[PDB]
């Protein structure tokens, strides 16, 4: 339903996370489980996963004309992570 | 306060450093009268922002020694034999330069010389071979304010006219019109107080009424700058008069007031009797040679050019344009050197 | 054509194709040689000198340069190899420029 | 490593029973009585590495080393060639300073300097040196190890071949 | 972009002078931005000069993605400047300006853009995420066809790869002598 | 690589270098005795792009550089610490200049990435970074392309992007283009 | 007047002393 909305709403999709971190922990459960399903979705929309060890989670979406809304992911399980990006792509149709 | 490039093609590339005495500017200038009054503050602003000068002079090695402090090794070029008939040698001096400045004129005749050699014939000539070479981008020509076709005075008509045979020559010229230029060299505050004071009488032309528009000389060559800084100066005349605007009968009251003479020793010589005294005078003067005893003030022409009003016209350019505050003529560090002769405390 | 040849040596003290070390002197005045560098005239240059000296015959495969007549108003003593040495293809002095060559390797 | 035993013990046996008193940073700055846009200068901290030319360790931070080898540079700035003669002009007064003079021994030192003035700066650790042979090399009996070819086949052997 | 190609109609080149010549229409308007004069600079209809990376201190990720940082060793050559303030200007003139205005605040972009960017000098290790990259591209990957070429290196001569080795006379006896 | 071997110490670093690490196995001690001598015994040139590293190895000059020969002496010159951007290895050079010119290019020890070795590339590619080079904005015109200051420049693209809108406007990045 | 500086006014072939080759652009 809205995973399909990805690509029409994001130009780029930024996912921040900790390599080794007790706050990143539902990060890198949201990623190792629900972003192969995202990218099944929205193909050719680019979801970047970037790490650190001293990073600190985020969610970041870019929409068109380079306007970027950053949502902290921190300490969140993988399931409230998915809400937060189902807010922003909500965000995104306001735009 | 952002430094501002001298505007003239391809500088880009050869500008370097701070703008300083040992930075690289892509200015090489050719100053005719350098050594003068005019020409020498002028030399002092191209050289000061590491650009070269090169400066024809006639044979006198006294005179242009102070050019030679002007500018870092290399940089102020002091050709030696300089001839306004000449044209081989004014085409050596512009080879290399891509601005000219043109500064040569005379306050009066002479038997070698006469003001429509030097006002007229000198700026058609340079035109031409300026023209010719075409490395040469910005021309700047400086005249007299009160310069018109129709004037009384042949020195401020013969240089109108030679200004309209620049334009035609080189229609991107720009004529720099300054007035009277106060300055420690100058010839008018000098001249003024030497008439005060070691003449018997003190004539002026009517009462007076003559109106000027005197300006400071850093005010003129700062002007000159701001003209080469910018290309949209070129083909405009500027007509760069003083802040204030001063009757001749203020100023010399002022100079009396500022040296603290004892009373008033100027004199009312009206004009028609100046025009009797002083017109075989003329004859006199173009068949002697240079002669200190009389000169510039005792001349038809130069009561001819006191009768009339020399201020700018009101649809004009100026400092505005330039973007420069012009300095009083009549207090601060301009009258600096009037005041060290005599305030009244001194001496 | 020099603005786009690449700095090679004539090889009397080196090889006919090497590359030539090379600052980036002239560079921008446009001049390519070693000499036009430093010289502005049309005069004759110290290499045309060193080239007109023809090389001078020695026996042995060892030559001593001291580059000067006198060993201590000169250049330091130099051994020279004078094997595979040849009037057409002569030892040089580094210091001094000088051309030998020998005949005894081809045991004469 | 074990001890110079020479003036640089009264030395550091100065520098261990004196001590400076404590100032807020930029402090010492404003009485210097240089510019202060000499501090808007931006400061690296770093040890020079070794020379590829040399093998000697002197210069680099090694146990054998006694000299003070943190230096504090500066940003290099414009530089131009004299029209006249061509030589390299330039407007950095700290063009030459802290590569010359600035030396210390630890990088400790070296930021407190900085702070101390007022400087900001950027403190770059040497990439580390170990001496560690390879195992194929290392010592000089591996050279002439079986490790070359293997071990030799004996098949050649004429009982062996016969 | 890939959804929808575009006949680009301004292509910005930001020292690509080994462009595919299919790259620009041919009749885009091309901006250069470089440090040497090669087939970009021929082609361009603008051409901002740059520093190169003796003259300006930059971020360049090795293959393993360690993140290094170059200096500058030498002052910039004529009226060239550091790329990122050209097109900060570049981003004034046209009216959307870029919030940077000094270098640290560039480093700091990039340490938001990705977090590695901050730890120069170190390398970042990779979370193994390929498998779940592939089973998300299924589909493309069964959309892509088969090619007759076979594995082999791109580098047709190794001492000419780029613009500065190009410019290189060294390189160019180099070639020659392996070329004879 | 220019041959001193007057110079020559018979230490056999070359010799190892070459066999070892290059891995061309060219030079040799022919000879026994005081006349052994070192270098191919037939007139070879050295093969691999690993063989500036032996100008370095050597300790007493009886190899040395030959495009950075006689230009200068090692006190003159002030070292910058800085990466080579030849390849995406990243290898850690030292840029050794003179005033405004680059003079030499060495090596630096990271045993993360090059060891202390060099490729021939990046260490005689410098001689490229003095030739063809831009100095200074430049805007077509019927007469070509023609100086031009930043401004004018900067107003040329703000007509050209005005024109083009979207995906119209496209980038490409080159080899050396940095992260900033 | 025999002996100037080869960056003199004065030189026939006046030296500009840059170390850098500038690219020429191609005609029209
Ligand atoms: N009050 C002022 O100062 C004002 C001046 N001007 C104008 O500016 C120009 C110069 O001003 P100023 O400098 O005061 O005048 P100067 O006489 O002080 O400068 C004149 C220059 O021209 C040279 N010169 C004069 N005649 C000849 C000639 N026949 N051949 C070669 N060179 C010659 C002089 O050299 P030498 O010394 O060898 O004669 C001198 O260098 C004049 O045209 C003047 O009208 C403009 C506004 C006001
Ligand atoms: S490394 Fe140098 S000194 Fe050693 S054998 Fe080779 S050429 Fe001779
Ligand atoms: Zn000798």
């Amino acid at each position: 339903a809205w995973k399909t909305a990805l690509t029409t709403t994001f130009q780029e999709l930024r996912i921040t996370l900790s390599q080794s971190s007790s706050s990143s922990a539902g990060a890198r459960e949201f990623v190792l489980g629900q972003y192969a399903e995202l990218k099944a979705a929205n193909p050719l929309l680019p979801i970047l996963v970037r790490e650190s060890n001293a990073a600190q989670a985020s969610l970041t979406a870019r929409y068109d004309f380079g306007v970027e809304k950053k949502v902290s992911i921190e300490n969140d399980s993988a399931s409230g992570i998915l809400s937060k990006l189902e807010g922003l792509v909500k965000h995104g149709q306001s735009l | 306060s952002t430094l501002k490039p001298f505007d003239l093609n391809a500088n880009n590339a050869v500008r370097n450093g701070p703008g300083g005495r040992s930075s690289i500017g892509g200015v090489v200038a050719t100053v005719f009268g350098a050594n003068g009054f005019i020409g020498s503050y002028v030399v002092n602003e191209i050289s000061k922002r590491g650009n070269q000068v090169v400066c024809p002079y006639r044979c006198n090695e006294n005179k242009v020694q102070p050019l030679k402090q002007m500018g870092d090794l290399g940089q102020v070029v002091l050709l030696p034999e300089f001839d306004i008939h000449d044209d081989e040698y004014i085409r050596r001096a512009i080879s290399r330069s891509n601005v000219v400045i043109n500064c040569v004129g005379i306050r009066q005749e002479t038997k070698n010389y006469s003001y429509k050699d030097v006002h007229v014939d000198f700026p058609t000539r340079l035109a031409k071979i300026v023209a010719e070479s075409g490395k040469v981008e910005r021309f700047i020509q400086v005249s007299e304010m009160g310069a018109d076709v129709s004037h009384a005075s042949r020195r401020l008509q013969t240089k109108a006219v030679g200004d309209e045979a620049i334009m035609k020559y080189i229609p991107d010229a720009t004529i720099i019109r300054p007035g009277n230029v106060v300055g420690i060299e100058d010839y008018f505050y000098n001249n003024l107080i030497f008439q005060l004071s070691y003449t018997i009488v003190a004539p002026v032309i009517n009462n007076g009424a003559n109106k000027v528009q005197p300006t400071y000389i850093l005010d003129v060559a700062d002007a000159v700058v701001k003209i080469l800084k910018d290309k949209k100066t070129s083909g405009k005349t500027y007509y760069l008069g003083g802040p204030e605007t001063l009757t001749m009968r203020q100023i010399y009251d002022h100079l009396i007031d500022t040296l603290r003479l004892s009373n008033d020793d100027t004199v009312n010589l009206r004009y028609e009797l100046a025009k009797m005294l002083y017109k075989p005078l003329d004859t006199l003067r173009t068949k002697l040679p240079e002669f200190p005893f009389l000169g510039f003030m005792m001349s038809s022409d130069y009561a001819e050019e006191q009768v009339a009003d020399s201020v700018a016209p009101a649809g004009s350019l100026g400092y505005k344009d330039l973007s420069i505050s012009p300095a009083k003529v009549t207090e601060g560090l301009a009258i600096e050197g009037v005041r060290f002769i005599r305030v009244g405390g001194y001496d | 054509a020099e603005k786009n040849k690449i700095p090679e040596t004539v090889g009397g003290a080196a090889f006919k194709g090497d590359l030539r070390g090379t600052s980036a002197v002239g560079l921008g005045d446009g001049l390519y040689s070693h000499t036009s560098k430093w010289m502005q005239g049309n005069g004759k240059s110290p290499m045309d000198y060193i080239n007109e000296v023809e090389p001078i015959k020695v026996k042995g495969l060892v030559v001593a340069s001291h580059g000067s007549d006198d060993p201590a108003l000169g250049c330091p003593v130099e051994y020279i190899s004078l094997k595979g040495t040849s009037y057409e293809n002569p030892a040089v002095c580094k210091y001094t420029g000088n051309r030998y060559y020998s005949d005894c390797w081809k045991h004469g | 490593a074990t001890a110079p035993q020479d003036f640089s013990l009264a030395m550091k046996k100065a520098d261990e029973i004196y001590s400076g008193k404590t100032v807020k940073a930029g402090d010492i700055g404003f009485s210097a009585g240089v510019p202060l846009e000499t501090y808007n200068r931006k400061v690296r901290i770093f040890c020079p590495a070794k020379a590829a030319s040399q093998s000697g360790l002197g210069r680099t931070l090694h146990p054998s080393s006694k000299a003070p080898q943190w230096k504090i540079v500066f940003e290099n700035l414009s530089k131009w060639e004299n029209p006249l003669m061509g030589w390299t002009s330039t407007a950095d007064p700290l063009e030459n300073v802290g590569r010359s003079t600035l030396l210390f021994y630890t990088k400790e030192e070296a930021a407190a300097f900085c702070a101390k003035h007022g400087w900001e700066y950027v403190v770059d650790e040497p990439n580390p040196r170990k001496h560690i042979r390879q195992k194929r090399y290392l010592g000089y009996g591996d050279n002439y190890s079986i490790k070359r070819k293997g071990v030799p086949d004996l098949a050649h052997l004429p009982s062996n071949r016969s | 972009a890939r959804t929808n190609p575009v006949p680009a109609k301004v292509v910005y080149l930001l020292g690509s002078d080994d462009f595919k010549d299919e790259e620009i229409p041919a009749d885009a308007f091309v901006i250069y931005q470089g440090h040497h004069g090669d087939k970009g600079a021929a082609r361009a209809n603008v051409v901002l000069p740059g520093a190169a990376y003796t003259e300006k201190a930059s971020l360049f990720a090795n293959t393993e993605g360690r993140v290094q940082t170059t200096r500058t060793a030498v002052p910039v050559l004529g009226d060239a400047r550091e790329d990122w303030k050209i097109i900060r200007a570049l981003s004034e003139v046209v009216g959307q300006q870029l919030p940077y205005d000094s270098q640290p605040q560039v480093r700091a972009r990039l340490a938001e853009v990705a977090p590695h960017f901050a730890e120069i000098g170190k390398a970042e290790s990779a979370l193994w995420l390929n498998g779940q990259y592939f089973k998300g591209v299924k589909d493309l990957v069964a959309k892509a066809a088969r090619s007759t070429a076979s594995l082999a290196t791109n580098i047709s001569n190794y001492y000419m790869t780029d613009a500065i080795s190009r410019a290189s006379r060294t390189m160019a006896k180099c070639t020659a002598v392996r070329q004879q | 690589i220019k041959t001193s071997m007057n110079r020559c110490i018979h230490c056999t670093r070359c010799v190892r270098f070459t066999h070892e690490v290059a891995g061309t196995s060219e030079l040799g001690i022919t000879g026994r005795g005081r006349d052994s001598e070192v270098g191919t015994y037939i007139e070879k040139l050295h093969s691999s792009e690993l063989s500036g590293n032996v100008i370095d190895l050597c300790p007493v000059g009886a190899l040395l550089s030959k495009p950075y020969a006689f230009t200068a002496r090692s006190w003159e010159l002030k070292g910058t610490e800085t990466i080579d951007v030849s390849d995406a290895l990243g290898s850690n050079i030292k840029v050794d200049c003179r005033g405004t010119e680059v003079m030499r290019i060495t090596p630096r020890l990271n045993d993360a990435i090059n060891e202390e070795w060099l490729s021939d590339k990046g260490r005689f590619q410098y001689d490229g970074l003095k030739r063809q080079r831009l100095n200074t904005p430049l805007v077509k015109g019927a007469k070509g392309l023609e100086n031009a200051t930043w401004s004018a420049a900067f107003d040329a693209i703000r007509t050209a992007i005005a024109g083009a809108k979207g995906n119209e406007l496209k980038a490409i990045a080159g080899k050396l283009a940095d992260a900033e | 007047e025999c002996y100037n500086p080869k960056g003199s006014w004065f030189n026939p072939a006046k030296r500009n002393w840059k170390k850098v080759e500038i690219w020429q652009p191609p005609q029209v």
